[PDB]
């Protein structure tokens, strides 16, 4: 017997986070951010390390 | 830029990139070799895209 109602890949809206404030000083930057719901930020170096 | 345009007794300018506080390069345009010779300054931009 079938079972009904398959996983179909949709396509859906997702939020869009403020835009950043990014002061920048020297050798690195500061992101002022504000967001109402917890955002992921995800940085990493585009050297050999990428901390 | 890598191809110019010389006709006759005129001035072309240019833009270059560099990492040396000394600008103490040659440039050869169409064949010719110039010393080019000056100091640059550091920016004050500190972050670029």
């Amino acid at each position: 017997l079938h079972i009904p109602f398959r996983l179909t890949p949709t396509v859906c809206p997702v939020p869009l986070a403020h835009t950043p404030t990014v002061t920048k000083w020297f050798k690195g930057i500061t992101l002022h951010l504000t967001a109402t719901r917890p955002t992921l930020l995800t940085t990493r170096k585009l050297g050999l390390r990428a901390d | 830029e890598a191809t110019t345009h010389v006709t006759a007794t005129g001035s072309i300018t240019l833009h270059f990139s560099t990492s040396s506080p000394q600008a103490n390069f040659i440039v050869s345009l169409c064949g010719k070799k110039t010393t080019c010779n000056a100091e640059c300054k550091p920016p004050a931009d500190h972050i670029i895209g």
